[PDB]
């Protein structure tokens, strides 16, 4: 679709349809940007997951209000638009993964880049197994745990512990833990020790990136004060 | 629960 | 597009969408529904209507920011990115324009549903003038007062002066004196004849009745005192 | 200066 404009064209757009809330619009532009085949830099990968979050977050909260109406009503209505708004949601997330897949991922080298895109895999795999249902469920979800874990990994031998990709992959992963995986126990102590450990390294940090990691503290902190 | 919310860049 | 659904569940799944706050959808299953050529009841109307207030609505927004966006700036892609999301409001604008001349203006024939549609005809050509530069500008300015005119002769002949329909054609009428046919005192005129007359007719109202028209008439109070 | 917002059914 956008392969006839130039890349930095595409970027600039991306920033527009963002200010003017146009986010499927984003998305495409930023689509459009990683099919150039280029690296994106820490600001344009920043650009492709704020287009992506937007657009999937919108079909999510459509999706659940309406598997709500569709449980409480248990014609072939709801459940007709339900799986139509659950397919272009599947379909979205499939677009995602196959940008990553095809090739910023395997082009990723620097942990900032690699923990970046394989927390993006995870994200978009739990929107998979959040509308999964059966056994289709258990291998999504094993997808969505082997790729927060291997961005887990290479983020605790590569960034510090308030690093805000750190962060929020951790914040994600506990998140995936307590919703997706049934495992509570697992959430919890993630987000604990993950505040813990980030609390004991802000001395290390400039006023700014105090007020980047500690944003992101307090979301571990409000999950904790839900779950506990 | 909340994830990052990660819509505004 | 929605040749093969039922009437019936093209309007259960407009309301659906509402609830989802999925308006594009909504507009395409309204779009489907008046195509079946029947004439829209009082709630088919008002489905109508919002599903497409909201998608020009949002076109709308995004347009004024991307306007404001290239004034300050006077490349080439701020104004290419404003003309793309120009045209696709204008193609929303003319595809209710064409719902209302085929058919449902003609086959209007109480005051309600005429005043109705009228009124609808009035807005879109309105919002075709927000974007409109030069003499396209007057035709499609003379088009929203030819609608909003004859609208409003019907509703002062057929409905009570607390009628909503009768008040929300006014305000929106009083707004396009003021916003787009340079003539504020025009505006200032209306809103107050009209609200005036509203609330003599009070007296003649059930409480629900009174509360439906008093919430526009403090519309009409609202821009007078931004008018003033 | 507002017009009907008339965003909700
Ligand atoms: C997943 C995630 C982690 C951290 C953030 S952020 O700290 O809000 N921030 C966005 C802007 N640029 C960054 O590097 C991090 C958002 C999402
Ligand atoms: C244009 C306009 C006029 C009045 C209204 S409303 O009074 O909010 N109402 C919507 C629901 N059903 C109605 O008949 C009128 C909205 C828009
Ligand atoms: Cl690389
Ligand atoms: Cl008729």
């Amino acid at each position: 679709a956008m392969g006839s404009m130039e890349r930095a064209s595409l970027i600039q757009k991306a920033k527009l349809a963002e200010q003017a809330e146009r986010y499927e619009d984003m998305a495409a532009f930023m689509k459009g940007a990683v099919e150039k085949g280029e690296e994106l830099s820490c600001e344009e990968r920043n650009l492709l997951s704020v287009a992506y979050k937007n657009v999937v977050g919108g079909q999510r909260a459509a999706w659940r209000v309406l598997s709500s109406i569709e449980q409480k009503s248990n014609g072939p209505e709801v459940r007709e638009y339900r799986e139509k708004v659950e397919t272009e949601l599947q379909g979205v997330c499939d677009t995602v993964l196959g940008l990553l897949d095809s090739h910023l991922i395997k082009e990723a080298g620097d942990a900032e880049s690699r923990v970046f895109y394989l927390k993006m895999k995870g994200d978009y795999y739990r929107y998979l197994a959040e509308v999964a249902t059966g056994d289709d469920k258990k291998r999504i979800i094993d997808s969505a745990r082997s790729a927060y874990q291997e961005a887990m990994d290479i983020s605790k031998k590569e960034m510090p512990p308030t690093n805000p990709i750190r962060l929020g992959l951790a914040l994600n992963f506990s998140v995936f833990h307590y919703e997706i995986a049934n495992s509570p126990e697992e959430a919890i102590s993630l987000a604990k020790t993950t505040f813990d450990e980030a609390m004991a390294d802000l001395h290390t940090l400039s006023e700014d990136s105090y007020k980047d990691s500690t944003l992101i503290m307090q979301l571990l902190r409000d999950n904790l004060t839900l779950w506990t | 629960a909340g994830s990052i919310p990660g819509r505004r860049s």
